[PDB]
């Protein structure tokens, strides 16, 4: 589709029937079609987490301007007490998460090969993408055209920007991310990476 | 107090050391005019030497019975800094380098007389190969994975 | 099928009993070496079926757990006991001699026998009830048999490792641990200190 | 010129402009650096 910088060619592997192409590939990683086939489910992985990160992260803080809850900062959150001790709660999530994402992974080797329900076998999903499973995971039935599919990768793209920048600031700054907009809103000619 | 050493901010021959090379380096000192450059030399070497002294207390290190540090590679996470960490930084940039060196060598393998390409470099190419291996571990890996690493 | 989507080997085409094309690492290619192995592991499950009744019920009944039954043997002169009363012959020269010379004529005796068929299933005279008449009960027969020794296996798996994490416990010892308080005594503490 | 350009990509003079950048940058990075033992970071 687009160009990422005209004047510029685009690689002969990349010839746009995947959603979100834009031609960028400068360092040639997926030459391969193996290599772009993992790449793409990886890439779709990594955004569809980071996009419910960067939510959760943000979200819960914006509540000083509005002053209706009280949670302590993303950073600070893990140090606090719970009903469950923190090996409990790991080792379930360790436990769930590894049939989770056996059952995912199967899909990319052999697809079609765990669209049947291992207990009622009378419950399957209908054939559908590899990284798009559909059925019950699409309860409200909106159609998946590609521009849907574009959005949610510029979405996740984003995504993953901008939790690189909620980790990198924190490191640097010392504070949450909420509190260095209003910093930089209060005098923006000031208050830049460059601190003078 | 890993094989009966001890920190260097705890040891007395540490600071003997320290005291023996500063009044080395101040005997010198009175040969000359304060306001010489000489002077401002030795004055400017005295602090280096007194900084260099309060980094290595700072750091942890560990002396041994003469007053001199020594470093543990056995993998202990108080002393990942004296080899782990830099070690891995030689590995990237070892493998960087392979990498780069491994990629020229195989895009030139296919024109008419390759021997001469290595003797008067194609800076164009190698350039536009150069910035390819600062993601040389995932490159190796796929490659690796998918059988084309090794010749047949 | 062991895990859905993979394919199967080769040599487990799925007819043997208890068979789901499980064989990562490929230990079974070899004919011969393969045929040996369901004896191997028939023998296990069957010595690992008994040890799992006898590892409990004399815990349950107040006894003491499997393994301080071992630790008299180490003192000097430590007499056995059985159901709470001392045995005249449980001295330990005269424990080993017994049980070595006992089993070492069976085991022989099983090593003699050269037809595949008999070394896991021998019929004959150790069935007296008549289990094995009917053709069609006999394979799944088999199938309940190779499904519970895996089983019994896995848990005295877990009978020994437990035994390190918390020494001087016994198993039935850690279930009431366990069911007192199971959101902090787990296996989660253990892992990670 | 093409003629000068390729006398400047054989390897010897390559060699020693890259060496030479290269002992300038750890020169420098010694000079701001110096008596590095451990890792600190
Ligand atoms: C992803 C991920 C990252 C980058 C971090 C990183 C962090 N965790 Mg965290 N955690 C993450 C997932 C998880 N953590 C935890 C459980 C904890 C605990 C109990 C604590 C942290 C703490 C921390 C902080 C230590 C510095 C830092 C913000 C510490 C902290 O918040 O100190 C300021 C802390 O005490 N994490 C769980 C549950 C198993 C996670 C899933
Ligand atoms: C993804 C993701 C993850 C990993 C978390 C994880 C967490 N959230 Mg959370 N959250 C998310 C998305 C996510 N959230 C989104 C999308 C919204 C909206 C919220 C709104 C939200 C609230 C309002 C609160 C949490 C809280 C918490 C913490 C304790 C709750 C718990 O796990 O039980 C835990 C660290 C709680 C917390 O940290 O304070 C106790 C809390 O009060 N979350
Ligand atoms: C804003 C980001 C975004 C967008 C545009 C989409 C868009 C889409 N997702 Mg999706 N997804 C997202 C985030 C997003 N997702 C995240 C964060 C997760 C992880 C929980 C998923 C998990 C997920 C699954 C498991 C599946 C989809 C599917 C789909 C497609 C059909 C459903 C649909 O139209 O939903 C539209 C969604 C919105 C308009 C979001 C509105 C905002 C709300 C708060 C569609 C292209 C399905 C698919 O492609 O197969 C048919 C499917 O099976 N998504
Ligand atoms: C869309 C993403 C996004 C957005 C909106 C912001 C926005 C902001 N960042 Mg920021 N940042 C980002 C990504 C982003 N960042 C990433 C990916 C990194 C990692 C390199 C950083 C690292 C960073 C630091 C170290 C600091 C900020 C700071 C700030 C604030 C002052 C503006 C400034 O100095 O710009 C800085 C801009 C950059 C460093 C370039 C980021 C790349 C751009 C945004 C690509 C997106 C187009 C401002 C609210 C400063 C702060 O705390 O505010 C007072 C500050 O000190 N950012
Ligand atoms: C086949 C494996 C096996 C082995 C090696 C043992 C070995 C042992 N059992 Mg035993 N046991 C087994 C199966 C086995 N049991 C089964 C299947 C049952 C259920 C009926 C029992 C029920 C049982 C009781 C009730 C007691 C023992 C006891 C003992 C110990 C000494 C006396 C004894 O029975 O000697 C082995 C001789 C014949 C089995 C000895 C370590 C005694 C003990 O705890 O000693 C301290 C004891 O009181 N066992
Ligand atoms: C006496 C004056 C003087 C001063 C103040 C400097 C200062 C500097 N030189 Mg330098 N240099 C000088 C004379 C001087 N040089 C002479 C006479 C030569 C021989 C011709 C060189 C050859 C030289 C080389 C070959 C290199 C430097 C580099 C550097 C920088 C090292 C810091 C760095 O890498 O951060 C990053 C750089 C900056 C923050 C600003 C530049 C620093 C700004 C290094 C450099 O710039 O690294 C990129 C470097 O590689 N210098
Ligand atoms: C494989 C052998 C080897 C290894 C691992 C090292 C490792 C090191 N040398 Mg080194 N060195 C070596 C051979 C080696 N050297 C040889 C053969 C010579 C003689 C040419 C030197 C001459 C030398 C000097 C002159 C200096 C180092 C320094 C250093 C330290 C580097 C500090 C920094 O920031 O960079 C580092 C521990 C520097 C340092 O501060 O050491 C503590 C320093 O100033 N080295
Ligand atoms: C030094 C500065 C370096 C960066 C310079 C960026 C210049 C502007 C171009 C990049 C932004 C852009 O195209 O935004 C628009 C793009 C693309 O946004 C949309 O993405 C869709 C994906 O299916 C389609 O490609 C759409 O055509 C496209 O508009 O935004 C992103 O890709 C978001 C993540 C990257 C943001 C910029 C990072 C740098
Ligand atoms: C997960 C990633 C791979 C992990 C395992 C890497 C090694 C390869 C697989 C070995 C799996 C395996 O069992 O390989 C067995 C293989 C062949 O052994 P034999 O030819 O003796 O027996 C073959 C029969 O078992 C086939 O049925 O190699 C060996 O001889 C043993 C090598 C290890 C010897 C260790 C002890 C040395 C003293
Ligand atoms: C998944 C993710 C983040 C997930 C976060 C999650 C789930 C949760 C976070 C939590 O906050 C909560 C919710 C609650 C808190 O209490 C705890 C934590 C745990 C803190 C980020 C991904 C982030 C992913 C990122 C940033 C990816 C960047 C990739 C780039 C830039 C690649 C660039 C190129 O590869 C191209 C495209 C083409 C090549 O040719 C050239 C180059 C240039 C190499």
């Amino acid at each position: 589709k687009g160009e990422w910088l005209p004047g510029l060619a685009s690689p002969d592997y990349l010839t746009g029937s995947l959603a979100g192409d834009n031609g960028f590939d400068p360092l040639g990683l997926a030459e391969d079609p193996e290599n772009l086939k993992w790449f793409v489910q990886a890439e779709l992985v990594n955004g569809r987490w980071a996009m419910l990160g960067v939510a959760g992260m943000l979200l819960p803080e914006v509540f000083t301007k509005i002053g209706i809850i009280n949670v302590p900062e993303w950073y600070d959150a893990g140090k606090e007490q719970y009903f469950a001790s923190s090996s409990t709660l790991f080792v379930i999530e360790f436990i769930l998460f590894h049939y989770v994402e056996i059952r995912r992974w199967q899909d990319i080797k052999n697809p079609g090969s765990v669209n049947q329900d291992p207990i009622f076998k009378q419950y399957s999903l209908p054939k559908g993408e590899v990284g798009y499973p559909g059925g019950i995971f699409n309860p409200l039935n909106f159609a998946p055209t590609q521009e849907a599919k574009e959005k949610e990768l510029a979405n996740g793209r984003l995504a993953m920007l901008a939790f690189l920048g909620f980790v990198v600031q924190h490191n640097v700054t010392g504070k949450g991310p909420f509190e260095n907009l209003l910093q930089h809103l209060s005098d923006p000619w000031h208050n830049t990476i460059v601190q003078t | 107090d890993i094989s009966g050493l001890t920190p260097c901010k705890d040891s007395k021959q540490f600071a003997k050391r320290e005291k023996q090379q500063i009044k080395k380096l101040e005997s010198s000192l009175k040969l000359y005019a304060p306001e010489s450059a000489p002077a401002l030399a030795l004055n400017a070497q005295i602090e280096k030497t007194k900084r260099r002294f309060d980094n290595y207390g700072k750091y942890g290190l560990l002396c041994g019975s003469d007053g001199l540090p020594h470093l543990i590679v056995n993998g202990d996470q108080r002393h990942w800094g004296e080899f782990i960490t830099p070690g891995i930084l030689f590995l990237y940039i070892a493998g960087w380098i392979g990498w780069v060196g491994r990629s020229y060598l195989i895009a030139i393998s296919g024109e008419k007389k390759p021997a001469m390409k290595e003797i008067i470099i194609d800076v164009p190419l190698a350039s536009r190969i150069i910035f390819r291996g600062f993601i040389w571990p995932v490159a190796a890996y796929r490659e690796f994975l998918n059988g084309d690493l090794i010749a047949k | 099928h062991w895990m859905p989507g993979e394919p199967r080997p080769a040599y487990l085409d799925g007819s043997a009993p208890g068979d789901f094309g499980f064989d990562p690492l490929g230990l079974g290619e070899v004919p011969a070496n393969l045929e040996r192995y369901k004896e191997s592991e028939l023998i296990h499950c069957r010595w690992a079926m008994l040890a799992v009744p006898g590892i409990l019920v004399p815990e349950a009944l107040g006894y003491g757990n499997w393994v301080k039954a071992q630790e008299w043997a180490a003192l000097p002169g430590g007499q056995a006991t059985y159901l709470g009363n001392p045995v005249p012959w449980g001295t330990l020269p005269t424990i080993l001699a017994i049980e070595f010379l006992a089993i070492a004529f069976v085991e022989h005796q099983r090593s003699m026998e050269k037809d595949p068929e008999k070394k896991k299933y021998p019929g004959g005279a150790f069935d007296p009830l008549g289990y094995s008449k009917d053709p069609k009960k006999l394979e799944e027969l088999k199938v309940k048999e190779i499904k519970n020794g895996r089983l019994a296996l896995l848990a005295f798996v877990g009978f020994c490792v437990q035994q390190s994490a918390y020494p001087g416990t016994g198993p039935l010892e850690n279930l009431a641990t366990h069911l007192a308080d199971p959101w902090h005594n787990n296996i989660g503490d253990i892992v990670i200190p | 010129m093409r003629d000068l350009k390729t006398y400047l990509s054989v390897a010897p003079v390559l060699s020693t402009l890259w060496f030479g950048s290269l002992a300038g940058l750890l020169i420098e990075i010694n000079r701001l650096f110096p008596d590095a033992l451990t890792f600190p970071f």
